Formats: C-alpha cells, structure tokens, sequence
C-alpha cells in the first residue's frame, strides 16, 4: 500500500527512537561511572606516587 | 574542439513538447577512413532513459545536412530538471561507432519564451568509469605488543546486484593471504535481501610486527546464492602492494597504535584485485 | 513525482531498519561496558584501600 | 476559480513531501554515520577499558605483594 | 482530494520530525560516547601511572626485606 508503507516506516522510525532514547540514558549511566572512575583513578595514582615516595623511604632506610 | 554543431531549441506550449532541431554539424575530424566521415547524431533527454533518437546516416561528409527535428513529450515543470544530449556519432560497418562528440545543455537555462538556435563546439565527452560496485566501511585496530589486529567489519552502500529479480544477499568474507596463499578464512553473518547490509562484526588476527609489512588482507563482499556456488560482487586489500585510500588506511592503523581506525574503501572487479596481487 | 517519493520512503525505511540493528547492538555493547565499569571501579576501591592501608603501615614503620 | 490555486496547492504540497523525503533520506544518512563513528569510538575506549582492568589487576597483584612483605617486615 | 494529500503531506511531515528527533539523538550519542572517550583516555593514564609507581614501589618494598 502507499498509506501502508508510510505507517510501517513511521512504526519503525518510533521504534528506534525509543531504543536509541534508552540507549542514549544507559550512555548517561556510563559517563557518570566514567567521572566516578576517573576521579577515583587520579586519587588513587596520588596515593600511589605517596606509597612510592614511602617506599623509597623506608628502602633507603632499612636497606 | 575538433567540431562544431548547429542545433535548434523550443518549447510548445500547447502540446506540452520539446522540440529539438538537428540541423548541420561542421569542422568533423577525418575517421574513420581518409577523407569524409560517416556521421549521424544521436540525441536524448537526461535523466531520461528512453529510447535516444538518432538522425538519418550520411555517406561521406565532414560537413553533414540532417535538416531533422525531435519532439520529446515532457511536462515543462518537469523540464527544468532535465538537460538536453546531443550526441554525435561515426558510422562504421564492420567496427563499434565510435562518438565523434557531444555536448549537453540545461534547460533550466534556456528561454523556451523565444525560439532557441544556436552554434555549438562539440566537447569530447567524459567516459564512465567502469562500472558502480560499491562501497564498504570497516574498522583496522592493531596493538603491536600482542600482536593482535582487530579488524571490525562495519557495513557496506551500493552493492550491485546479482540475484535475478532481487537486489542481493550479501556477505563479507575476509581472507587473510601471504605470498598468494590463503591463511586465514573468516566470514560474517549473511544479511538477506539488502543493497545496504550492516554488521559489526569483530575478527581477530595474529599479526607480529616484524611481518606487518609483509601481511595482506583481501576483503571480498559476495552475494549468497540459494543454489549454487555464491557469486563474488566485489572486493577490495590492504597491506602489501596496496594502493590508495587502502595504503592510507593501513598507514592509518599503523601511525594509530591500539586505536581503532574507521574507513570506507571502493570496491573493485574480483579480476583486477586478484591481479594486484604479486 | 509520486514514484520518487514512495521509493524515497522505501531507502528511508530500510536505512532505518539498519539504524535499528545498529541501536541494539550499541546497547548490549553499552551495557557490557557499563558492567566492565563496576567491576573496575570495585577493584578501583579495594586496590585503594590496600594502598592506603600499606602506606599507613609504612609511614607507621618510619624510624 | 479557486480550481487552478487548489491544483497548483496540490502539486506544491507533492513537491513539499518530495523534498521532505530528501531530507528524510539526508538526515538518516548523516544519523548513519553518527551511529558508525559513534560504534568504532565505543570499539576503542571498549578496549582501552579492558587494558585498564588488566591493569588495576596487575596493581592489584604488585599491591598484594607488597603487601606480604609489609606483613614479613612487621 | 486536497483533505488526502495534506493529510498525507502530514504524515511524511511528522515522519520528518520524527527522524529529526532521531538524528539529533544518534549526533548527541556519538558526542557523548567522544567525550566518554577522553575521558577514559584521562583514566587510562591515571591508571598507567599508578602501574608505575606500584611496580617501583614493589621493587623497592621486595628490595628493602633482602
Ligand atoms: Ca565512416
Ligand atoms: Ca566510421
Ligand atoms: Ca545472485
Ligand atoms: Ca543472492
Ligand atoms: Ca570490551
Ligand atoms: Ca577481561
């Protein structure tokens, strides 16, 4: 049909639009455990520059 | 150069119709055999695919005289979106008619309003570049530390069509060949009845980097048929003696270390790829 | 033209269709990786609790 | 009377849904390309992810290590 | 009838705004997953540093009980 096809490709257009509006929140998701993630890898290269700093210490200390 | 055509131009506004005037050409080159060409002109409408006209043969003349008129049945609305082809043509027996030379005109340029006629230099018109097989875009990602390439079959556009009635059922097949021996075999899910397949699909190849230079990948897209061996569409290689956008590619992935690096490639005939490989 | 139209739909709706394939895949993909993100960002805290912990104990070792 | 301007409506509004289709088919062709780059990108941080996790385990091994001889030192 | 084709012309209109909706979707996506990206890229090098300075760390801590 001419009506037909239009309802179809309507249908199917809807359809992706609600996926991808799911997809795109869940990509939402992501980036805030991406920040989470990040700030917790800066923080956590610190500690380990610190226990590195500790270590050398307690190297050239004990050794 | 080497031609002049004289042609007429007008639009009749009662009947809806074109009218185009074959007239005479001049200053024709001297093929096919010494002295006078055989010349007569073909014309037709673009976009248009109907049947293209063709004036009456003339034997022996430079200078021909068709005296001939057309008439093309189009809606003048419909008229500013098309562009008149007026080709000239050699006449030859036992031999395939070479064209002398053609030239188009647009017609959302000419005044219909007051009758057209004009002369013309012949162009030397422009050859079609074999022919459309398509396109195909895929992903190169190699990390040299493992040794791993990933190369990510993305999608493909334009694909020719095989399948008689039907538009296609291709596949991508991926083979990984060294010294003209074929290594590696692998082979994506197939996608029926589509000229725009999509897949993302990840493979993975052992590649150390002291061979990366020496290593060849052949893509081949082919068409699924339900009986019979799958006839082969197109395919195009990265690598070793590769050329082009294909180099650049692979240059790409190889400047881009555990990156992945997207790109589409033109497709070409199974024969001459296979012949590029030395 | 009316044929112009209705083929255009026609490209259009398989184009679609594919943007559909490729919605669902980026999704599972999406998830995967978010998931990934959890179990990194778990051995995130405990790697950071075993840091801070050896480093208290260094320091603490100093002398 | 208003017969040729609802004629010439019609055909305009043809040619409005014609051009609308074009635009449809430009719009999902660049959305097509979007979605493309948008899956290769998610391919390259997916990867750099998985490095990542082999890394905090790698830490987490050094991390344990130097956690035993923490423990033999005390 | 002119109540067919503008109601017809409708139909490809919101089809039209529909895959609007829908592209402008798919760009915000591929934006999003570029910004993810670099920060990840961010996170990977937080992450490698922190390699580092554990692996020296290690050593020096194997090196110290000798
Ligand atoms: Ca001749
Ligand atoms: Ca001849
Ligand atoms: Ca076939
Ligand atoms: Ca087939
Ligand atoms: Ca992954
Ligand atoms: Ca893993």
């Amino acid at each position: 049909g001419s009506n037909r096809r239009l309802q179809q490709t309507q249908a199917q257009v809807d359809e992706v639009v609600d996926i991808m509006r799911v997809n795109v929140d869940k990509v939402l998701e992501r980036d805030q455990k991406l920040s989470e993630l990040d700030d917790r890898a800066d923080a956590l290269q610190a500690g380990a520059s610190q226990f590195e700093t500790s270590a050398a210490k307690l190297k050239r200390k004990y050794w | 150069k080497l031609g002049k055509l004289q042609y007429s131009l007008d639009y009749d506004f009662q009947n809806n119709q074109l009218l185009v005037g074959i007239i005479q050409a001049a200053e024709l080159p001297a093929l096919d055999m010494g002295g006078t060409s055989d010349p007569y002109v073909k014309v037709f409408l673009l976009p248009d695919k109907k049947k293209k006209f063709e004036t009456k043969v003339h034997r022996k003349t430079l200078n021909p005289v068709f005296n001939e008129q057309f008439t093309f049945k189009v809606p003048y609305s419909e008229l500013g979106g098309k562009t008149l082809v007026m080709a000239v043509y050699d006449f030859d027996r036992f031999s395939k008619h070479d064209i002398i030379g053609e030239f188009k005109v647009p017609m959302n340029t000419v005044d219909f309003g007051h009758v057209t006629e004009e002369w013309r230099d012949l162009q030397s018109a422009e050859k079609e570049e074999q022919e459309k097989l398509g396109d195909i875009c895929f992903s190169l990602r190699y990390v040299p530390t493992a040794g791993k390439l990933t190369v990510v079959i993305l999608e493909a556009k334009n694909l020719k069509k095989m399948d008689v009635g039907g538009l296609s059922d291709p596949y991508v097949k991926i083979h990984l060949m060294q010294n003209g021996k074929r290594l590696k075999k692998k082979k994506t899910t197939i996608k029926k009845n589509t000229l725009n397949p999509y897949y993302n699909e990840s493979f993975s190849f052992e590649v150390p980097f002291e061979q990366i230079q020496k290593v060849q990948v052949v893509v081949t897209v082919l068409d699924y048929d339900k009986i019979g061996k799958n006839d082969a569409i197109g395919k195009v290689f990265v690598g070793y003696n590769s050329t082009g956008a294909e180099l650049r590619h692979w240059s790409d992935m190889l400047a881009n270390p555990r990156r992945p690096i997207a790109q589409w490639h033109t497709l070409q005939v199974e024969e001459e790829v296979d012949a590029m490989l030395a | 033209r009316e044929n112009e139209m209705d083929e255009n739909l026609e490209q259009v709706s398989g184009i679609i269709g594919n943007l559909r394939h490729m919605a669902l895949d980026m999704g599972n993909e999406i998830d995967t990786q978010n998931r990934q993100i959890d179990r990194i960002m778990e051995k995130a805290d405990s790697n950071k609790t075993r840091i801070d912990e050896a480093n208290q104990r260094a320091t603490k070792m100093l002398g | 009377n208003e017969l040729e301007e609802m004629q010439r409506r019609a055909d305009q509004l043809a040619d409005e849904s014609l051009e609308s289709t074009r635009r449809m088919l430009q719009l999902v062709e660049e959305s097509k390309d979007a979605g493309i780059r948008t899956l290769v990108m998610l391919d390259e941080q997916g990867e750099q992810l998985d490095r990542v996790e082999e890394g905090m385990n790698h830490i987490n091994q050094d991390m344990k290590e130097a956690e035993k001889n923490l423990k033999d030192l005390g | 009838a002119l109540s067919e084709i503008e109601t017809r012309h409708s139909e490809i209109i919101k089809l039209e705004n529909s895959i609007r909706e829908l592209h402008d979707m798919f760009m915000d996506m591929a934006m999003l997953v570029e910004s993810q990206g670099e920060m990840i890229d961010r996170i990977e090098y937080n992450v490698e540093h922190a390699v580092d300075y554990v692996e020296r760390a290690v050593s020096d801590t194997k090196k110290a009980v000798k």
